[PDB]
């Protein structure tokens, strides 16, 4: 356990957390859902917070939290997994992930990227040099 | 839909600033 892995949790939780009373509300997993394009309904939303409320009582707390990523990074292969991550991306569907996609949904998820940061995150996994990430060329990253 | 922890495993990405698992 070091500060610097804490530091990272504690911003991604902030991300989810928007009045920062340490708990995540199916309300505030919408905005962050809607803001990255998706449109989930109150029962998929709810259905979310479900999987990882632990102690059910409707929302999640930072432990929850924190228990689900070790759990995620047990692990991130599958198929299915790898596949909804790329879905994220994707934002319009048609196969390529793009700068301009690549950046929108890093600002939605509180990451800056600069232009030239954006550039050379695709150019690494562009095994074709086309410009873009198809979804072969993002699962031989992943699983790898 | 995606999962919550997809979401934080997007991040993480975007904070390495590099495509792969971010964790392992
Ligand atoms: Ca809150
Ligand atoms: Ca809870
Ligand atoms: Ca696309
Ligand atoms: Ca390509």
């Amino acid at each position: 356990l070091t500060e610097e892995q804490i530091a990272e949790f504690k911003e991604a939780f902030s991300l989810f957390d928007k009045d920062g009373d340490g708990t995540i509300t199916t309300k505030e997993l919408g905005t962050v859902m809607r803001s990255l394009g998706q449109n989930p309904t109150e029962a998929e939303l709810q259905d979310m917070i479900n999987e990882v409320d632990a102690d059910g009582n409707g929302t999640i707390d930072f432990p929850e939290f924190l228990t689900m990523m070790a759990r995620k990074m047990k692990d991130t292969d599958s198929e299915e997994e790898i596949r909804e991550a790329f879905r994220v991306f994707d934002k319009d569907g048609n196969g390529y992930i793009s700068a301009a996609e690549l950046r929108h949904v890093m600002t939605n998820l509180g990451e800056k990227l600069t232009d030239e940061e954006v550039d050379e995150m695709i150019r690494e996994a562009d095994i074709d040099g086309d410009g873009q990430v198809n979804y072969e060329e993002f699962v031989q990253m992943m699983t790898a | 839909i995606p999962r919550l922890d997809t979401l934080i495993l997007v991040k993480a990405m975007g904070h390495r600033k590099r495509f792969g698992n971010p964790f392992r």
